[PDB]
């Protein structure tokens, strides 16, 4: 009744508003109720802590949890408040893909394995194969099981394909299929070794992931119930690798110091003042850690970016150096080269710590050794040095190892040297080497040898790195080359970082040795703030540290007694019996189509030339967890058509279906990182931080199992299938709901987390109430910093840092120096050139002539050549018009297959992100693109934003044999979007990643959906319309990492070993080693017609307007 | 009604009468540090933006300049429209003094028409000059990513100063301006300013779906929800700014774009009159931050650190004159800079006042032709009551332990 | 008083031509449609309005309709008017940020007065103290009426689009329902606006005190429906005679009053003041009924 204000009036917005009840509307939204706590893990190597907000038991959104500066440490140490916030984008939408459409809902497997299986497993003729889709495993059907279903049937599975070809009847069914000698003798009669257990880098959860390596271990038990053999003979599953797979090892590491890998918290790059990027993109790939470098421009230090393209990383470079791809090594031996003409070394530093003031005869090019100049000479016993009770050497490589001979300057002459005499230890002896003379010297047996200095040798071998012949080869500013070596010499702390932009090629091996050169003599190794690092994903399973006051670390959960397992809860890692089963296997060998390097060399026949050590076996079963490895496996089109179908059975477990499901026969629905029933252990190598998590997140979605359960529960049907107990007792407290147990059997047992509990880290004890902080020796862990201060020696054979390798292969290879050599396909030159006049350099070239073109006789030329020579030389697929290179870096938006196909993060990784999907053409809510200069694509009609295809060497890829016509090939061949970046070099292309890989399914339903999308009927999504990034890459076979003579350290333990490690000294796959064609492929315009609408608004790079122009240059606007 | 415009230093055409906030929501951004992650593009996505008519909507996006943008060229097609050659700053009179809360001329006087002067002098019958976004100019959030400028010649490299080949990230969400464009767009007065912290929201009770907010918006943050038929902005969460997420514990927090920043770049917080606000220090007495095309007219109040590499040209055109002394200011930071610099996303919780204790020498030296020396001092910084909210460190301890400890593993 | 003219004499005086409400016993279904009426209205006999740009307030848009025709019958009961227009484009939706939608629009002074210059009241959407009924016809509205869900959504504009949340035929039943719960749904839905809902109706009953003034009223009274055929626009509004609602013209056979015009075409941008304006109010009688 009283009187209605008919209507809202405003006066004045800027001023007051008559009514504001409506804010509630946004207060409502933001309201949660509960709060939780995670781990991010997906090979990040960030494993960053994790606060997401819950509204009514949903998983609403996620926060960073500004908890650093509560991680702390046994002894009370603590990290700092600097640390925060530290995620990524990524990890704010996980919830997207946790409730999202790719999610796997229940186990599957494939029709044509199951019908197999019911079939009683009949031999698998080709006509078998095709019957039951072997061939064709993306156009069959992925049917639901129940667990004990799809447990029953890969149960079976295994014991008959073990038992298939176990046996002598076995061996010579492996014969008759194709595969070499050598991996079937490998084997040892053991069916097993043709099962291939893959936990797919399992740092990033021990238990459940690593426990693949474990389940491995377990099947010795199915080998002895197969062949009927003993404890002692039997043997288990091989452990296939996971950080030499990815190409994320610096190889040249082992060479160097002996070490796995070189690389630090990166809260310590904030200390350096010179800090040089090389083949590392860190703020597009170690983002929440990225602040501790562009923070150096702050702080009085200078930042260097060595890369072909101006990457984001360059922007933050005080000057950028342009590069040819492939060419470092020569970038830092022209350098090195002036660090020594003019002086500019700490020869003290160098005197100590480094190989240069050790002698090398001339004869054979090896060290110089006191048993040849010393009559009656006999090794020094350093039994009580800190090689037996630090580094646990053994007698036996004692022996091997030996000793070397430096020449004092105090009395001349040839002193003879141990390998613990390092740093100041030769101060408190007499001796004080000399860096440079030649000598003449006479063996004992009275025949006068040549030897001289390795910096003379050296001296000798830097004449072909002039500084203007090093510009040709790098085209790299002359400028910025002596810049850069007067920055390095006159700075303190400088530290050179790399990546996979340059481990991702051939000779990497020779560029990680060339990225020590510049730092051992500035004396910047070992010291806060400096050293040569290379970064990767998160590999370091070795911060479960074995040692003899320590215990068996990793070793007790992966390397337990499988006949033998200790059953007792309250059981000290020390009560454990360690006894491994399981041999280790590099995964690059399936990669390159399941052969070793063999090359049937003209000069002596058909000679191998991987080591014994570095053997693999046929691959018959495969299951991995926490990997997409099918479909971010390299040269997939030929794993998929001609490896694969040979492959009995493939298994994957994952959250998602990846594609790697989709050509797989089993998939198991694991718990994502916020619905864990059991707790999870991780570490990483970034940063210095524990984080356990689980059962504190949502209920499973859909009807999953935490991976532990699914390996257990394997494992328990396999021991019901063969009425055996062992097989529960190995995964006792796994089945009980009691992982704890073994996460403290690896805390207890370890250097880093000996004195850690999983249930007081687990309850705030070191301050946030999942974190605790691993014990190195320093906060800052900087590798290496106790060899320089307390002068102990590294892990070489000299017990040096060094830039020489005598090993016998290295020099039949002509690499033991640190030479530049050209890629054996990623050249314009000669494929696998040696650039050298040394005469000291004198390799074998195995009578292969300069015309091969095949991929494995490339491999093992090793012709010395002038560089003037070299520059008139020639390619033969730059020539026919493959003269693009084809980067695949790694990208923002995703860690690998992760986040790629998330609609947010699907949207924003390309130029053409839409989500209502406008041009129907587009495969999803974004498409995967190509980055090319303007000018190339102009030169081949290319306008930005049209299709094009990527073509490789037709005689490698996509897949051997394809024809035209074939209806593989359609999926196979690439063709996605161009995109115009004046950034990048006229030859040089780049795509990331890691998009979901083009299928048959999503092939047949781009072409018949009216929406055109590539949606497979699974709901499994592509990322391109056909093809894939991996469809122009290929598997490279170094020699240099198959060696059996190469003393370095154990990842796992204080202790040495020869030969190949996984891991640890072997193949480290490239995908860079390539060259692409580019051709147009369809217009960009929206139906076909036209032009990509952006190209109309003459705003875009390379088609710039007059206006544009006034608009990049600043030219709107004027001050006075 | 002439209004006064600080960050021109000249009084302005706007229909309503100046009337400013207690305090302004504003925000400094350093672009040095900043990895265009989109970290805080997905804070704000997934909290607001998340659902049904939203899916182009990105009330915070990182672009990267000068090629990209969103929506796709977004700043050309705009300044376009105000493209006259008496469009030029003059620097003489520009204040020596630093002026109270909303007055003064610290850049100097821009003499050239804002887009409300623009529409005024054409007689075009609107407040200010514009254009709605096409719905395919909505596409492609992360257009020209990574995309740089090019001197086109076979030498080129590049160094300080000025990069020949270069490209920066902008990070820009609603302004939160002064004098909107938007909020003097809409006939019925939907859109309207607090003046408790200045933060502009449309009135999704009242909208109609005009779309003139999306029109006249120069820097285009307003978009129009199909779902709701009505306009959707940056509300600059205003809940977590009235404390009302328990983390802070009823203090105000800084808004989730913010908080998210994983490079360290952005600092959140009000411009008051205090000089011992670190906002209002960086912005007003260093005059280091500055504000995004200040041309436009409508006084954003996200001040950004210039990049130290970028064309200075380039530069001045976007953040005004004060670029030049911005960026020497920050190459060899001052003691007390590099300490407010230590204090940007240490915490979640507002910082309205900062202080310093003192600390040893750690590291001096000679750099881009001036003398630097750091010490390790220790920045605080204190909340509304004054109460200690945040501490931390300018430089790193270190650590040694037990030699059974190893770090050659 | 920037963004606005002077109210000119022209505009202040009423128009000379009476609209006459012809009493009519009207037989109607249910369904009320555009033809059922067409035979009652064919009857009646209707005024030429004229239409003309609005230049008189920022911002200043329309001219696409320059006339439009205006019938008028009641029951005793039920009064309707019918509008038409001709407007060669048929903008039925405003989903997509670049698209508007075909209005028209119905305005009565609320209460009994006469208007001349010497007793002004403003035929710009009413003014200050002197407050003004408004039936808006909205075409969008219309093709909501024959949406699954009362309303039209994304989808059906944009075809091809995909969520991963919304477009999952996975959902979870209770993630789906916290998601796209009204409080997570947000803005217009949250807020209750009416744009954003369901309204089950194709004309919003409104009122102003002036332009710039525009308020939605609570309790909703008025209904209609409308035809697009061969480049022209027929629209009939329905409200009943008299209304509980205070805030509600009040018709009364035999009573004189006024009433006002406008039309927005979709195809121009037409929105606010961007519409097709009569300048007069227009006199506006009812015929007393015939009682038996
Ligand atoms: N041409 C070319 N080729 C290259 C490279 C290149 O640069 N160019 N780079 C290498 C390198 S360095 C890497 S690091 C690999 O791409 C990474 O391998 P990965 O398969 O593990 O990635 P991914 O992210 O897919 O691994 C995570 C998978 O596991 C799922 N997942 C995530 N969480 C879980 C979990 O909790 N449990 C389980 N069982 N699974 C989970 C995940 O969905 C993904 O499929 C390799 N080849
Ligand atoms: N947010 C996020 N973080 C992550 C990842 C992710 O996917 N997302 N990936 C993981 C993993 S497993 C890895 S292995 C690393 O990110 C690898 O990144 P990285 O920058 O070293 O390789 P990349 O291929 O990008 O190469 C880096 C740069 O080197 C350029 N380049 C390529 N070839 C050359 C060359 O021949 N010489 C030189 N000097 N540079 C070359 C390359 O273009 C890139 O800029 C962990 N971090
Ligand atoms: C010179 C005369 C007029 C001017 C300057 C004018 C101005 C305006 C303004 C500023 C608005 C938006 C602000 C608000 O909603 O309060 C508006 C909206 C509106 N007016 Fe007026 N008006 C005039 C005459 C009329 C007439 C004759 C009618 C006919 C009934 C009318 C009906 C409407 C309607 C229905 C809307 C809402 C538009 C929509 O929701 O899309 N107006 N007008
Ligand atoms: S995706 Fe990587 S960086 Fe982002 S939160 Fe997860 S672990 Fe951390
Ligand atoms: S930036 Fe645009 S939307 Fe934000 S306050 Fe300014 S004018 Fe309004
Ligand atoms: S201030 Fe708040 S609403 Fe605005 S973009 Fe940032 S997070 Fe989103
Ligand atoms: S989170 Fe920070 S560093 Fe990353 S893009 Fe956003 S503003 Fe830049
Ligand atoms: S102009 Fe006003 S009516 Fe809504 S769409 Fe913009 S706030
Ligand atoms: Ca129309
Ligand atoms: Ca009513
Ligand atoms: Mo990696």
């Amino acid at each position: 009744f009283r009187l209605l204000k008919p209507a809202v009036v405003v006066d004045n917005p800027l001023d007051t508003y008559p009514d504001r009840r409506w804010e509630s509307v946004y207060r409502d939204q933001y309201q949660y109720d509960r709060t939780f706590t995670y781990c991010c893990s997906p090979n990040d190597t960030h494993a960053c802590r994790i606060r997401a907000f819950v509204r009514n038991n949903v998983m609403m959104r996620v926060e960073q949890n500004y908890d650093h500066q509560n991680y702390s440490d046994l002894y009370g140490n603590k990290a700092t408040r600097n640390w925060n916030p530290r995620m990524c984008l990524k990890g704010y939408t996980f919830h997207r893909r946790v409730y999202g459409p790719y999610r796997l809902r229940y186990p599957l497997i494939r029709k044509g394995w199951k019908r197999w299986a019911d079939d009683g497993f009949p031999e698998l003729t080709p006509e078998n194969k095709t019957k039951y889709m072997f061939d064709n495993r993306g156009n069959d059907e992925l049917l639901r099981a129940s667990w004990d279903e799809a447990f029953t049937y890969a149960s079976k599975g295994i014991i008959h394909i073990t038992k298939k070809y176990s046996g002598p009847e076995g061996a010579q069914k492996l014969i008759d299929q194709g595969y070499p000698k050598e991996m079937v003798d490998r084997m040892q009669g053991a069916g097993t070794r043709t099962f291939k257990g893959r936990g797919g880098m399992g740092l990033l959860g021990v238990i459940g992931k690593y426990g693949m390596y474990r389940f491995n271990n377990c099947l010795a038990i199915v080998d002895a119930h197969n062949r009927g053999v003993g404890p002692d003979q039997a043997l288990g599953g091989r452990n296939w690798s996971n950080y030499t797979w990815h190409g994320d090892q610096a190889p040249g590491h082992p060479f160097s110091h002996g070490l796995q890998t070189s690389d630090v918290d990166m809260n310590d790059v904030r200390f350096s003042k010179l800090l040089i990027q090389t083949g590392k993109n860190l703020i597009e790939n170690k983002m929440p850690e990225a602040h501790w470098v562009t923070e150096v421009m702050e702080r009085g230090g200078k930042i260097v970016v060595i890369t072909p393209e101006y990457s984001p990383s360059a922007q933050k470079a005080d000057y950028w150096i342009p590069i040819r791809n492939n060419t470092d090594t020569a970038l830092f031996l022209g350098i090195t080269k002036i660090l020594i003409d003019n002086k500019w070394y700490d020869a003290d530093y160098v005197k100590k710590f480094t190989d240069f003031p050790l002698l090398i005869r001339t004869d054979t090019l090896k060290r110089v050794s006191p048993k040849d100049i010393i009559p009656n000479y006999k090794l020094q016993d350093i039994s009580d040095g800190p090689s037996y009770h630090i580094q646990g050497l053994k007698d036996e490589q004692r022996e091997i190892i030996g000793d070397f001979v430096v020449w004092d300057a105090k009395s001349k002459g040839p002193k003879a040297i141990t390998r613990d005499d390092v740093g100041e230890t030769l101060v408190k002896k007499g001796i004080d080497p000399v860096l440079e003379g030649s000598f003449k010297l006479k063996t004992i047996d009275g025949k006068e040898i040549e030897v001289m200095t390795l910096l003379e040798m050296y001296k000798i071998h830097l004449r072909d790195y002039d500084i203007d012949s090093v510009v040709s080869m790098t085209n790299s500013p002359k400028d910025l080359i002596e810049r850069l070596a007067k920055d390095i010499a006159t700075i303190k702390p400088v530290a050179i970082h790399y990546g996979e932009g340059v481990n991702h090629y051939f000779h990497a091996t020779l560029m990680n040795r060339s990225y020590y050169l510049p730092v051992m003599l500035t004396g910047n190794v070992g010291y806060f703030g400096s050293g040569s690092h290379t970064w990767a994903g998160n590999y370091k399973a070795g911060n479960f540290q074995a040692s003899k006051w320590s215990g068996p670390g990793f070793y007790g959960w992966v390397a337990e007694d499988v006949f033998k397992p200790n059953l007792d809860p309250y059981a000290s890692a020390k009560d454990l019996n360690i006894k491994g089963r399981a041999l280790d296997e590099e995964v690059a060998y399936w990669n390159h189509s399941e052969r070793p390097l063999i090359v049937n060399t003209p000069k002596y026949g058909r000679k191998v030339f991987t080591g014994k050590t570095h053997m693999p076996s046929p691959t018959k079963v495969l299951w991995f967890t926490n990997v997409n490895l099918i479909n971010n496996a390299k040269h997939v089109y030929q794993m998929l058509k001609n490896v694969n179908p040979n492959i009995e059975q493939i298994m994957s477990t994952d959250i998602e279906i990846t594609g790697s499901i989709e050509y797989a026969d089993f998939a198991f629905p694991a718990n994502s990182w916020v619905e864990f029933q059991e707790f999870e252990i991780t570490n990483s190598c970034s940063n210095p931080f524990i984080q356990i998590w689980g059962k504190t997140g949502i209920t499973p979605v859909y009807e999953s199992k935490d991976d532990v359960k699914i390996l257990a529960g394997m494992a328990s049907k396999l021991g019901e299938l063969l009425r055996d107990k062992r097989f529960e007792d190995n995964w006792k407290f796994a089945i009980e709901g009691r992982a704890s147990v073994y996460i403290n059997r690896l805390l207890d047992g370890s250097t880093t987390m000996k004195g850690y509990t999983c249930e007081d880290i687990l309850n705030g004890k070191y301050g946030e109430p999942g974190v605790a902080m691993l014990l190195f020796r320093t906060y800052p862990r900087h590798p290496f910093w106790e060899q320089v201060h307390e002068s102990l020696p590294f892990y070489t054979p000299t017990g040096r840092l060094q830039a020489y390798n005598d090993e016998p292969e290295i020099i039949e290879y002509g690499e033991n120096f640190i030479v530049h050599r050209e890629g054996p396909e990623a050249t314009p030159y000669l494929p696998n050139a040696i650039v050298s006049t040394n005469p000291y350099i004198r390799p074998d070239d195995y009578g292969i002539p300069e015309n091969a073109e095949y991929w494995e006789d490339r491999t093992v030329r090793n012709i010395k050549k002038s560089w003037e020579e070299t520059k008139k030389t020639k390619n033969f697929l730059w020539e026919k018009g493959y003269h693009f290179y084809c980067v695949t870096p790694k990208s923002r938006h995703t860690v690998h297959s992760q986040w790629a196909v998330t609609d947010w993060n699907f949207i924003w990784n390309n130029n053409f992100g839409d989500p209502y999907r406008m041009d129907k053409r587009m495969p999803g809510v974004g498409e995967h693109q190509i980055h090319i200069h303007p000018q190339a694509a102009r030169d081949l009609g290319i306008e930005d934003g049209d299709y094009v295809y990527v073509d490789a060497n037709p005689a490698d890829r996509p897949y051997e044999g394809w024809k035209p016509n074939d209806s593989f090939y359609k999926v196979s061949r690439l063709m996605l979007r161009a995109k115009y970046n004046p950034a990048y070099p006229y030859n040089c292309t780049m795509m990331k990643h890691s998009a979901w890989i083009s299928s048959d399914k999503t092939v047949q339903a781009h072409e018949t959906r009216p929406d055109g999308r590539a949606l497979s009927p699974s709901g499994y999504q592509s990322s391109f319309r056909y093809g894939s990034q991996q469809s122009i890459t290929r598997d490279w076979s170094m020699p240099m990492h198959q060696l059996d003579s190469l003393f370095h350290k154990a990842k796992i333990g204080m202790k040495f070993i020869f030969g190949f490690e996984a891991d640890n000294h072997c193949i480290n796959t490239v995908p860079k080693e390539t060259l692409v064609k580019i051709t147009k492929a369809e217009n960009g315009g929206m139906g076909g017609k036209g032009v990509w609408d952006p190209v109309k608004t003459g705003y875009t790079a390379g088609n710039e307007n007059d206006f544009m122009k006034k608009f990049l240059n600043g030219e709107l606007i004027k001050v006075d | 009604t002439l209004v006064h415009n600080w960050h021109l230093g000249r009084r302005m055409e706007y229909p309503y009468f100046e009337s400013r906030p207690k305090h302004q929501f504003a925000a400094v951004f350093n672009i040095n540090r900043c990895i265009a992650c989109q970290t805080c593009t997905m804070a704000c996505k997934s909290t607001w933006t998340f659902n049904k008519g939203q899916e182009f909507m990105w009330w915070n996006n990182v672009e990267t300049k000068p090629y990209g943008g969103f929506p796709q060229s977004w700043d050309v097609k705009t300044l376009k429209l105000i493209d006259s050659p008496d469009n030029i700053w003059y620097t003489d009179d520009k204040d020596k003094e630093t002026s109270q809360y909303g007055t003064g001329a610290p850049y100097g006087t821009y003499e050239g028409d804002t887009i409300f002067e623009v529409a005024k002098k054409k007689n075009i019958n609107q407040w200010a000059v514009g254009y709605i976004p096409e719905d395919k100019e909505w596409r492609s959030p992360n257009f020209g990513e990574d995309t740089a400028k090019s001197s086109n010649q076979p030498g080129e490299y590049s160094t300080l100063p000025e990069h020949s080949r270069w490209f920066f990230y902008l990070q820009r969400i609603c302004n939160h301006c002064t004098y909107p464009g938007c909020l003097a767009a809409c006939p019925r007065k939907a859109i309207y300013k607090r003046k408790e912290d200045g933060i502009v929201l449309i009135d999704q009770k009242r909208c109609r779906g005009y779309r003139k907010c999306v029109e006249q918006c120069p820097y285009k943050k307003p978009m129009y929800r199909g779902l709701t038929r009505v306009s959707e902005k940056c509300i600059a969460c205003y809940p977590r700014i009235e404390g009302r997420d328990s983390l802070t514990d009823g203090r105000p927090m800084e808004t989730r774009c913010m908080s998210a920043c994983v490079g360290q770049i952005r600092l959140q917080g009000f411009l008051d009159d205090n000089p011992k606000n670190p906002i209002t220090w960086l912005i007003r007495h260093q005059k280091i931050a500055l504000p995004l095309y200040p041309q436009f007219g409508t006084e954003p109040n996200i001040y950004y650190i210039p990049p130290r590499w970028a064309p200075r040209a380039y530069l001045r055109q976007m953040f005004g004159p004060g670029v030049d002394e911005a960026i020497e200011k920050f190459m060899v930071p001052s003691r007390e800079l590099l300490a407010v610099m230590s204090l940007f996303r240490m915490t979640q919780t507002i910082v309205y006042e900062y202080k310093i204790e003192e600390g040893p020498k750690v590291f001096e030296t000679e750099i881009h032709g001036k003398k630097f020396t750091m010490y390790n001092d220790t920045v605080i910084g204190f909340g509304e009551d004054g109460k200690e909210v945040v501490r931390t460190t300018v430089e790193e301890p270190i650590h040694i332990r037990p030699d059974k400890h190893y770090n050659s593993i | 008083a920037e963004g606005v003219k002077g109210v000119a004499e022209e505009e202040l005086t009423p128009a000379k031509e009476v609209l006459n409400v012809k009493y009519m016993q009207i037989d109607v279904p249910a369904h009320i449609t555009v033809g059922a009426l067409e035979g009652a209205f064919k009857n009646a006999e209707g005024v030429q309005v004229k239409l003309q740009k609005q230049d008189k307030a920022f911002p200043n848009g329309g001219g696409s309709v320059n006339s439009a025709e205006i019938k008028a019958i009641h029951d005793g009961i039920t009064i309707y008017f019918q509008v038409i227009w001709d407007d060669a484009t048929d903008n039925k939706q405003a989903i997509a940020t670049q698209e508007f939608r075909d209005g028209a629009a119905l305005m009565f002074p609320l209460g009994k007065i006469t208007i001349s210059p010497e007793e002004p009241f403003s035929p710009r959407m009413g003014d200050r103290q002197k407050p003004v009924n408004l039936w808006h016809w909205k075409a969008d509205w219309e093709a909501d009426l024959l949406a699954t869900g009362g309303i039209e959504e994304c989808p059906a504009r944009y075809p091809n689009m995909h969520d991963d949340f919304s477009t999952n035929p996975h959902s979870v039943n209770y993630h789906k329902g916290v998601i796209q719960s009204a409080a997570e749904l947000s803005g217009g839905y949250a807020a209750h606006n009416l744009l954003s809902l369901p309204r089950g109706r194709a004309v919003e009953d409104l009122n102003a005190e002036g332009f710039g003034t525009l308020t939605s009223q609570d309790h909703q009274d008025v209904d209609g429906c409308s035809k697009f055929e061969n480049k022209k626009w027929t629209v009939v509004f329905c409200r009943s005679l008299n209304t509980g609602d205070p805030l509600d013209v009040q018709f009364v056979p035999g009573e004189s009053t006024y009433f006002n015009m406008a039309v927005w075409n979709g195809d121009r941008e037409d929105r606010n003041g961007q519409k097709n304006i009569s300048i007069q109010w227009h006199p506006l009688s009812l015929e007393r009924i015939a009682w038996q």
